[PDB]
């Protein structure tokens, strides 16, 4: 079956990095492959044969125009965020949310959290309070999901692969209920 | 020994057939839709690099400035190339996924009515072979069948038609505008 | 030297930048290489179509030729940007190289100059000359591949242009030879 997966969300979230470490089991923080490229995958959903259609973004602004472009068609949308930005987090709520309703108010949403690892870390920790800020915790992450309507909020590090592999499961399982 | 309804069912051995070959052709679009979403981005990339390289050189302002203005002029016109093709997919998906799997699905009955027919009949035959004996559901479905694998053909001809028509002008188009100004700016 | 290091800045936000392009180049390759593929598979897919669909037969026929037609203007498209990229590449990996090389060596024999002349200040009053030869090969090395820039950047820049448009005119005029 053909399940069409858009990942969008804040740029330097992990966008990128989240499809090609999935697709590819690698990061792609050398030589940074192929601009605007889309990935595909095939995963057993349960004893069930399934071609994801995955659809990268640019969060930029300049881009405004010809994203919604990406948008028909779709069965779930993955915004995107990063923990270790607050600012990002709460684009949420600010861009997000709204764009993708404002073309398919009907379409799941799965909520991820990108960057599971840089949430512990001794360097960008300090540098976080240096700003006046911290990093996104389960809650208002958990109910920011809620605060919109996803059918799920899971969390992930596109560099460990830790909660990777699921998110699309999720994605997946979203869809065919 | 075996019941045949030849103009039908050759006619459901077609729609397979083209069943397979839609859904051959709604996947190529699809990575139609992908390419051409990667093409358009990059023509937008491009379009600003060149624009920028187009003011950090003069000794190449006007050659980097020529492209910078086409790249954009691209990118704008394969957003309507896009939405033609976005079109084009899921009504065609509309057509395999729905209307004709609602069919198949009336199919798939009668197929199971025509071969229990055929194995009570069978039993019949071979049961009269012993201490002597020689003396509805198919029917119905195969009507069902063929009043459905009508309605079905016209609405396929309708509507391939119509999208058709639209996406070849649409894959036109995206060069008819995008001619007299390709090089007019 | 001010001048040099001023020239040299430049040489290497240059050569930043036209990998940037040369960056969207490749994407600009790889994106047009598959949607070929697509447009192949897809005239195929339309001529088999018409071949057997008496009822759809002119509509699946001129969307194949279309996609045919698409598919083989876009192969001297593909020519072209592949030409464009690789060229471009040529005066990045190699020609900007050369030149960016002798810059290291100017380099390694550049601050040791400036290093030892602060350095062996400290020892004085209290109780050998090549560096210009590379000087010569980084100045002279140097804006002699500007023009090298300039003669590749201005031909380079204009064939791309003028493919792409080719491809447009090529493909609206075939186009209406139905
Ligand atoms: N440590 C860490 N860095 C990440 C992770 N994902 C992305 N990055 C970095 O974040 C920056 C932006 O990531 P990118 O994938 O380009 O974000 P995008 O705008 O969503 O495509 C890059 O410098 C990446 O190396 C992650 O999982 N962990
Ligand atoms: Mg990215």
């Amino acid at each position: 079956q053909a399940i069409k997966c858009v990942v969008v969300g804040d740029g330097a979230v992990g966008k990128t990095c989240l499809l090609i470490s999935y697709t590819t089991n690698a990061f792609p923080g050398e030589y940074i492959p192929t601009v605007f490229d889309n990935y595909s995958a095939n995963v057993m959903v349960d004893g069930k044969p399934v071609n994801l259609g995955l659809w990268d973004t640019a969060g930029q602004e300049d881009y405004d125009r010809l994203r919604p472009l990406s948008y028909p068609q779709t069965d779930v949308f993955l915004i995107c965020f990063s923990l270790v930005s607050p600012a990002s987090f709460e684009n949420v709520r600010a861009k997000w949310y709204p764009e993708v309703r404002h073309h398919c108010p009907n379409t799941p949403i799965i909520l991820v959290g990108t960057k599971l690892d840089l949430r512990d870390d001794k360097d960008t920790i300090e540098k976080l309070k240096e700003k006046k800020l911290t990093p996104i915790t389960y809650p208002q992450g958990l109910a920011m999901a809620k605060e919109i309507g996803a059918v799920k909020y899971l969390e992930c590090s596109a560099l460990t692969q830790r909660g990777l592999k699921t998110v699309f499961d999720e994605a997946i399982r979203a869809v065919l209920c | 020994s075996r019941t045949v309804d030849l103009e039908l069912e050759l006619q459901i051995e077609l729609l397979r057939e083209t069943k397979r070959k839609y859904e051959s052709v709604l996947q190529l679009g699809r990575a139609l839709t992908a390419h051409l979403y990667s093409l358009l981005q990059t023509q937008h990339a491009l379009g600003d690099a060149f624009a920028d390289l187009s003011q950090k050189s003069p000794e190449l302002q006007e050659e980097f400035g020529y492209n910078a203005e086409t790249q954009k002029l691209l990118c704008k016109n394969g957003e309507t190339l896009l939405g033609a093709v976005n079109f084009f997919v899921s009504s065609i998906n509309t057509l395999v996924t729905k209307t004709m799997e609602d069919t198949l699905m009336t199919v798939k009955q009668y197929e199971a009515a025509r071969l229990e027919y055929d194995a009570y009949r069978t039993d019949l035959e071979e049961l009269s072979l012993g201490p002597r004996d020689a003396g509805d559901k198919y029917e119905k479905l195969r009507g069902d069948v063929a009043i459905k694998l009508k309605f079905l053909e016209e609405n396929k001809i309708k509507v391939m038609h119509k999208q058709l028509l639209l996406f070849h002008n649409a894959v036109s188009a995206y060069f008819a505008g995008n001619q007299k100004q390709l090089e007019q700016t």
